[PDB]
């Protein structure tokens, strides 16, 4: 897996990469995988989440202390935080 | 000994556009780097 | 002299919601389809 | 046609006439029936939305 | 009596295997099977291949559509011609 | 000197009738060689390793031992050939457009 | 939600917005209204609107025609017209009452009628329709 | 019944506005800034969204959420009554959310 | 036709138009004469 | 400016907006906000008083009779009481 | 049980935990926390509390002589004071 930008703890940032991958794997189309990244990671720890996936996007939004992943898999991109 | 805020949360801003699918911070795409990595993807047998 | 009376709180956070898409070339040229659509049967 | 563009006791009195008018034009010439049990029943229920809207 | 012809006349030559009609969500209608335990595998995973091709073709230029598809493995030729109102599916080893 | 094999065989490919294009890509979605611009490039990388990995791993749940080695799909303008070679230390799906329309 | 209701929408918008100004003001409003026969005042027609207009238009649209006609229409297809035909005139109680149909007769002046179809849809073979076989009638 | 990508984008200059949730002289403002936005940095879309969120920041709201682009997708919760979604130029779109 | 333009068309009219709705029994005279005039023709 | 639920003069109402949303908007964050209005306004109208700022608050507080205050203000709605 | 700020006895902040968290165990609702922990607290000790559960709002108040509680348990906030 590639991560270009995140400011974060990495015992979770483990969680965000195998909760991104089985997503990626499983559903075959691109709002299921925001949806899911979201849902799954959001009953597992915090209320609030943001989660956008696609390629050649852009994006400013104000970050979150401990809560800011920028992935890449494959030439498909995620964003998600708080 | 009297008075009280919650705990409050802290927040700067933060950018992020995607481009390409190099290995890792190995390389960049708005560098040189990406000629050579072809090289060395081109001469294997 | 004035007495003393007891009131409670209903805070209403600001109502929120949840939206989902998908944007792509083909979403993109067919909404312009309608819209120009749409100006046609107003012209008409 | 009329099921579809269905004091209130006048409007469903001149209503009826209307129905009784299209029998009797058709005198100058068994679902009959059925036509006329569905057109009563629509007139009851435009009826009783008028009076369940007045609550 | 065309379109029974036809499936009767592909579904006679030297290499198929099965014929499939499905819906748009699913319900596959008319199979040509001795048994339903593989009919239900094709109707709810090639579909899901169908119009992930139309968004592979349609999105470089809008004008642009998928009309057919076919997967070619080794011991099979899965041909698939898709469209608005259903999927087919047509299995055949050369 | 076999760079000169491959690049050969790129006009034997391109010599054909129609065949407006070529080009290789990885495992990683990263093209190697093209024959286009650099956009439609990359945009056929990312969609087509997607698609491909969803068709493999469709004929491979289907039936355990049978693999592709071949893909085609279709349009009104140009049939996009797929071709993979899933193996370890090499999957190379090379990919051509190409329509008997022109010429 | 469907497709021909936008067909009545788009021609009921349309005849709203008579001169072509592409959103609903209140002078169209009030020529439809008088066009009905009511002339109500210049100021309970703005609280209409303000309740009607989400945008802050002063001047509501289609999405917001559409709106309200999806509430009041969905909020509240064969059930109701076959249901209160005759039987829902007595709300799942399943007894009709043969005067009613006596009555039905009488009005409509019909020439010649015998009443041997409800000797002869009675499934029950009591003297009465039960509404699973009043659909059986029907 | 144009017949190809080109003629398209001659008539495609309109900013059609996808989805919204906005006061009209809120959705008047906002459109406006992300048309000048997307005309003044083409090439560079980053700092497109540096002067969206930032004008937005000082003005309107403390927290803000631009996200321009090409081909994407997205799921997010987002406050009632402020959200933007516009198709500039025939082709980039903009998902703008508190 | 003289068979069956007539009774392909008597069993195509609609007898009620779109109180004042006099104007409809008015309406219902109209119609009526028709039939009659295209049933003699078909007798 | 609303106000929600009240019995004082009204012109002490008038007093306590104008006295809170300037100070609102001169400061940033917002425990010092109820130490300076509370303090202004000891100083102001009656020698003692408390006053809560803030969002997402409940609570459950005795007002003598002729003090309370509901703002609804900036979506950060203050309550003061005697 | 993590607390922040008092000046106050010591066995009275031991009904003021429990009295805090089986009022937040027993309840579900945002406004009857801050009722039942003040009207419990209330009715034992003396006539007059005042009581604000939630979380991100704010307060100063003037020091009470020996009677001060804030909570802070389980991203609930919850204040106390005479």
């Amino acid at each position: 897996a590639v991560i270009k930008n995140a400011d974060m703890s990495e015992e979770m940032q483990a969680d965000a990469v195998d909760c991104a991958t089985q997503a990626l794997e499983k559903y075959n189309i691109e709002k299921d995988i925001a949806a899911y990244i979201k849902k799954e990671f959001d009953r597992k720890h915090n209320p609030t989440w943001h989660c956008i996936v696609g390629r050649n996007f852009g994006s400013y939004v104000t970050h979150e202390t401990k809560h800011f992943i920028y992935f890449y898999l494959g030439q498909v991109a995620i964003l998600l935080f708080k | 000994h009297e008075a009280n805020t919650n705990a409050v949360i802290l927040v700067n801003k933060a950018m992020s556009h995607v481009e390409g699918g190099w290995p890792k911070d190995v390389d960049y795409t708005e560098a040189e780097h990406t000629i050579r990595y072809r090289k060395k993807v081109e001469k294997d047998e | 002299n004035y007495p003393l009376r007891d009131r409670e709180t209903f805070t209403e956070p600001p109502p929120t919601a949840t939206v989902s898409g998908a944007c792509t070339q083909w979403e993109i040229y067919d909404e312009y389809i309608k819209d120009l659509e749409r100006q046609r049967i107003d012209e008409a | 046609m009329k099921r579809r563009l269905g004091t209130l006791e006048e409007i469903q009195a001149a209503i009826n006439q209307c129905a009784k008018k299209v029998l009797t034009i058709s005198k100058q010439l068994r679902r009959w029936v059925k036509a006329v049990l569905r057109l009563t029943g629509s007139v009851e229920g435009i009826k009783t939305q008028v009076g369940e809207y007045i609550r | 009596s065309d379109i029974e012809s036809t499936l009767t006349r592909i579904q006679g030559h030297k290499g198929v295997i099965g014929v499939i009609i499905v819906n748009n969500q699913g319900v596959p209608l008319r199979s040509t099977f001795e048994h339903d335990a593989m009919t239900k595998q094709y109707a709810d995973l090639v579909p899901g291949l169908a119009d992930l091709a139309r968004n592979l073709v349609r999105d470089l230029d809008p004008q642009n559509d998928l009309e057919f598809l076919r997967i070619r493995s080794h011991k099979h030729e899965i041909m698939v011609a898709a469209k608005d109102d259903f999927v087919l599916l047509v299995i055949q080893d050369p | 000197v076999d760079i000169a094999a491959v690049d050969e065989t790129f006009k034997r490919l391109q010599s054909h009738k129609g065949v407006l294009g070529i080009i290789v890509i990885n495992a990683e979605g990263i093209a190697i060689r093209t024959t286009f611009d650099n956009d439609l490039t990359v945009q056929y990388a990312a969609l087509v390793s997607h698609f491909t990995v969803k068709a493999r791993s469709a004929v491979r749940k289907l039936d355990g031992d049978n693999d592709l080695k071949f893909l085609r799909i279709r349009s009104k303008k140009h049939e996009i050939m797929i071709a993979p070679e899933f193996e370890r230390s090499h999957e190379y799906y090379l990919v051509v457009v190409q329509d008997p329309s022109r010429e | 939600l469907t497709d021909e209701e936008m067909d009545m929408c788009r021609k009921a918008f349309a005849m709203f917005d008579k001169d072509g100004s592409g959103t609903i003001d209140t002078k169209e409003l009030r020529t439809a209204l008088s066009a009905l026969g009511q002339n109500p005042t210049e100021e309970d027609m703005f609280v209409m609107i303000s309740q009607v207009d989400q945008d802050g238009s002063r001047c509501i649209e289609f999405k917001e025609f559409v709106r309200v006609i999806q509430i009041n229409k969905q909020m509240s297809a064969d059930t109701l017209d076959a249901f209160v035909a005759l039987g829902g005139n007595l709300d799942k109680t399943g007894r009709i009452l043969v005067d009613k149909l006596r009555s039905i007769c009488e009005e409509f002046e019909l020439t010649v009628n015998v009443d041997r179809l409800v000797k002869d849809a009675d499934r029950d073979l009591n003297g009465f329709l039960s509404y699973d076989e009043f659909r059986a009638l029907l | 019944q144009f017949e190809d990508m080109e003629a398209f984008l001659r008539v495609a200059k309109y900013t059609l506005v996808k989805f919204t949730d906005m006061h009209v002289e809120m959705k008047e403002e906002a459109m406006d800034i992300c048309i000048t936005a997307v005309e003044k940095y083409p090439n560079d879309a980053e700092k497109c969204t540096q002067m969206i969120k930032d004008q937005m920041d000082k003005k309107f709201g403390a927290p803000w959420h631009v996200v321009v682009g090409k081909g994407f997708s997205y799921e997010i919760t987002y406050e009632v009554r402020n959200l933007l979604y516009i198709y500039v130029g025939g082709r980039t779109a903009v998902l703008l959310w508190k | 036709n003289r068979v069956d333009s007539n009774l392909g068309a008597i069993s195509s009219t609609l007898l009620v138009e779109l109180e004042g709705f006099v104007e409809q029994n008015r309406f219902q005279k109209k119609q009526a004469e028709l039939l009659a005039i295209r049933n003699e023709e078909v007798r």
